[PDB]
């Protein structure tokens, strides 16, 4: 079986620049390797097929050289229509692995999150749970982490956590940090609050909570 | 089989073939289909 | 133009068979291999099987080679794939794509997809609770809401705001499961002096379930 | 370390080439349909002690002597398939001509060709199975073809029924089609060394390594012998065995090279893709010495 590795997980850069992606085999595949683009909600497509010809009613920017082990795919002038995942495949063996993906972002200036944090609703009470979630709205890089302090401590047991992908309108993005607690419980910590760390500020930025008022 | 040559008894090269029109010689010939081609790691071997 | 059409999203119960159809037109789809790919939202792509519909080789990967059967029936020009035995493991987006020289093992045309949920519970309508700020209700000057909806099973659940208003600010976060209970969350952003005196709402439509739920944020 | 010319299968010159060889096939057939008759068709089939006896020796020792060759210089394993590939297919059409050339009554030389081609479609894979036991577990028996042998049998066999029938019908055409054909044959000839030598190039010494050529000067030569030898024991008349043994030592290696290209990759067999070539130049020059030889002897005898 042949493993196949693409370099940058992730890699954001702005229209008209110039950008490479970098695929790795596991062993000699003597340039058996194909590249597939793959837009948002969309179906793969062929993009270059062994590792140098461009597929038919492709846009010439794209380019491909490699062989062996080292394979890259050139975007040189960089446009709007094609962002999104990239892919690697190989047809030297039968399992015909398909290597991880590689996703395309849009850059901008870097923001700070709006962090917002709210109460269970009341009559989210009367069922017999209580849910905190704290929202964290249009920040740029990607990588934040939230922290719950229920009293002046972590706890991670149940937090769950939902990203939203890049927009359209702006280019950044928003995570929802939601806590789940069941009822009898969540009155035996008074005060919460949700932490946010992110690259823009050295500071952690606090939104906290007391629930007698 | 996967096989579809029309073969010809003096020939030396997989294209050599009794077929009209000569499509083993173009760029897209298509008398074989196996695309799940084994490497076998141990071909270069002795025993 | 050559066109490879899939069956449609499908939702079954763990431990019962399914079986899709790649619909091929605009060539022959005699003598060409047909792939089959299976990507998961959160991972990357794999590939399940091969099969030529001319003499119906079929070539499998070993991982799937216990739970994945492909059958041709050329009449109609429909490949089929059979999974078998079902697990929670195999949900993901199955596409059906063609080569293009049949010596090579780079597809060319894809299907659309087909959406495959492996899951034991039942439909379940969603509960909607409001999200309010804290009892500091800070003028600044742009307020947040929120809207939570959770325990739906299926996924058709659109969130809206005033219906056509709004719309500029909001967001929706994606569904997570949690108890095999789907839950998001949608948040809007309102200019300060405006929440209180007019109401926002928050619309949110099941039709799986065919239930509509309207109900607005008030002041704590 | 083995490199192909940059554009190998798609080029002008190896388009004409195949459309020479094509030509060749045609023309040989023609001109070598003129030697035989309806009627000892029939009685050779009818008695079918020569026919039985060449089907023994090509499928009881062309195999054989690829795996002993194979074993007793310890080939890597993909020149051993290789070998034992080129071994299994069946009698090339060559060995008509070599007959022609050394009068070896062409009606069994072409009964032979066509009843080794046709037990070769149905016995090649069990061959395959039974002798590549040790090397490429791969199954291997999906990748030799089948209708492509049917149709180049019916193929060769219309321009040589046509030339039956144009000798049964009218004597009087041979002086006037059988010189043009000859004449065509040997310009082609001379175009086939030509195109061959100029498509090959300087890639051709890689397959140049001392045990492939060894084993591919061996094998046609034990072939004649074999045959001879195991012919000769059976009592049967001088030319028969003369013509047994000239075509249970020639092969159609095209099936071989077309197997192994649809079984493995191109880097796979790079060094060996040229055996084929190999087994034809050498099976060729064996040939003609062993035509020289005989001719020798017949003036021994005047």
């Amino acid at each position: 079986d042949i493993v196949m590795t693409q370099s940058p997980a992730s890699l954001s850069a702005s229209v008209g620049e110039t950008v490479t992606i970098t695929c790795r085999a596991s062993e000699n595949i003597y340039s058996y390797l194909t590249w597939y683009q793959q837009k948002q909600g969309k179906s793969p497509q062929l993009l270059v097929y062994n590792a140098k010809t461009l597929a038919e009613g492709v846009p010439s920017r794209f380019s491909g050289s490699g062989s062996g082990t080292q394979f890259s795919l050139k975007i040189n002038s960089l446009q709007p229509e094609d962002f999104g995942s990239y892919y690697c495949q190989h047809h030297y063996g039968t399992p015909f692995t398909f290597g991880t993906g590689t996703k395309l972002e849009i850059k901008r200036a870097d923001a700070a999150p709006t962090v917002s944090i709210f109460p269970p609703s009341s009559e989210q009470l009367t069922s017999g749970g209580a849910s905190v979630v704290c929202f964290l709205n249009n920040f740029y890089p990607k990588d934040i982490n939230v922290k719950w302090k229920i009293d002046g401590s972590e706890r991670q047991n149940g937090v769950l956590n939902s990203w939203t992908d890049q927009d359209s309108k702006d280019s950044t993005y928003s995570m929802s940090s939601t806590l789940t607690l069941t009822k009898d419980e969540y009155e035996r910590h008074n005060s919460y609050t949700c932490e946010a760390t992110h690259k823009t500020s050295t500071s952690p930025i606090v939104k906290s909570f007391n629930r007698n008022e | 089989g996967t096989n579809l040559s029309v073969p010809n008894p003096l020939g030396f090269f997989p294209d050599h073939q009794l077929d009209p029109a000569f499509k083993a010689n173009s760029e897209n010939p298509d008398w074989d289909l196996n695309p799940h081609k084994d490497n076998w790691p141990d071909a270069n071997k002795v025993g | 133009e050559v066109q490879l059409q899939e069956s449609g999203a499908e939702l079954v119960r763990p431990g019962t068979s399914v079986k899709m159809s790649c619909k091929a037109a605009g060539y022959t789809f005699t003598n060409y291999w047909i792939g089959w790919v299976k990507q998961r939202p959160g991972h990357g792509l794999e590939w399940i099987g091969d099969i030529y519909p001319g003499g119906g080789y079929t070539n499998y990967n070993e991982k799937f080679k216990g739970k994945a059967t492909l059958t041709a029936d050329t009449s109609s020009s429909t490949a089929y794939m059979q999974l078998s035995s079902l697990t929670s493991e195999d949900s993901a987006l199955y596409y059906c794509a063609r080569m293009k020289i049949n010596n090579q093992a780079w597809f060319a045309y894809w299907g659309q997809g087909t959406l495959v949920t492996v899951s034991a519970a039942k439909t379940t309508p969603p509960s909607v609770y409001p999200l309010a700020p804290g009892s500091a209700a800070q003028t600044n000057s742009m307020v947040t809401l929120g809207c939570l909806v959770k325990g739906y099973f299926p996924e058709p659940v659109t969130v809206t705001w005033n219906s056509g208003s709004l719309s500029s600010g909001v967001h929706t976060f994606p569904a997570v499961l949690q108890s095999d209970l789907y839950t998001l969350s949608s948040s809007v952003t309102v200019p300060s002096s405006t929440w209180p005196s007019e109401t926002v709402t928050c619309n949110v439509a099941h039709p799986a379930s065919s239930t509509k739920v309207d109900k607005k944020i008030v002041p704590r | 370390n083995f490199t192909l010319p940059p554009n190998f299968g798609k080029r002008p010159t190896d388009l004409a080439l195949s459309v020479i060889l094509v030509f060749m096939l045609f023309f040989i057939m023609l001109s070598l349909g003129c030697t035989m008759e309806f009627s000892k068709i029939k009685a050779h089939l009818w008695k079918p002690k020569g026919l039985a006896i060449a089907l023994v020796a090509q499928y009881g020792i062309m195999p054989l002597t690829a795996f002993v060759l194979g074993k007793v210089f310890r080939l890597k394993n993909i020149e051993a398939l290789a070998i034992l590939v080129c071994g299994c297919s069946p009698g090339g059409n060559l060995s008509n001509v070599f007959s022609l050339a050394m009068k070896g009554d062409m009606n069994l030389s072409i009964v032979m060709t066509t009843c080794s081609t046709f037990c070769a479609l149905g016995m090649m894979p069990l061959l395959l199975y039974i002798y590549s036991r040790g090397i490429y577990d791969g199954d291997l028996k999906d990748k030799v073809p089948y209708k492509g042998i049917v149709i180049s049998l019916v193929l060769v066999l219309i321009p040589c029924t046509i030339g039956i029938v144009l000798k049964s019908k009218r004597p009087q055409y041979m002086r006037y089609v059988i010189k043009g054909g000859m004449i065509i044959i040997l310009l082609c000839s001379v175009a086939v060394t030509v195109l061959s030598a100029i498509n090959v190039g300087k890639s051709i010494m890689f397959a140049m390594t001392p045990l492939l050529i060894a084993t591919s000067s061996l094998m046609p030569f034990i072939g004649f012998l074999l045959g001879y030898v195991l012919s000769a024991l059976f009592c049967l008349n001088g030319r028969c065995r003369r013509t047994v043994s000239m075509e249970t030592g020639c092969q159609n290696v095209q099936l071989c090279s077309t197997i192994l290209n649809v079984a493995f990759p191109p880097e796979v067999i790079g060094p060996l893709f040229f055996f084929p070539l190999l087994y034809m130049i050498f099976q060729l020059g064996e040939g003609l010495l062993l035509i020289a030889i005989f001719w020798c002897y017949e003036k021994f005898k005047t």
